[PDB]
């Protein structure tokens, strides 16, 4: 119940951000090799 | 067929101990923080040293052996 957007860390390149920009960055930071 | 466990921790600091074998699957892993927290797997993502735990492999595969620290990416998208 929480009325916000919440700021998480991208576990990849490190970085604080939002969480819908969280799980975006995810699926450019985990395209490895 | 045992249980081992394991350490998940979320992006809000928490920490999800699942039992599952390191040789078992990462989609049986996920589907037991479903079963800890009461979060599916479509709204966590598992990661563990900046790799994306795949479904079909297991923990080993990605060097995670049991009682390993991992990251667990909370996405909340139902609302
Ligand atoms: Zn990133």
């Amino acid at each position: 119940g929480s009325r916000q957007v919440t700021k998480v860390d991208c576990p990849v390149c490190g970085v604080n951000i939002p969480e819908s920009h969280i799980n975006k960055h995810l699926d450019s930071c985990l395209s490895r090799e | 067929g045992s249980h081992m466990q394991i350490f998940v921790k979320t992006l809000t600091g928490k920490t999800i101990t699942l039992e599952v074998e390191p040789s078992d699957t990462i989609e049986n892993v996920k589907a037991k923080i479903q079963d800890k927290e009461g979060i599916p797997p479509d709204q966590q993502r598992l990661i563990f040293a900046g790799k994306q735990l795949e479904d079909g492999r297991t923990l080993s595969d990605y060097n995670i052996q049991k009682e390993s620290t991992l990251h667990l990416v909370l996405r909340l998208r139902g609302g």
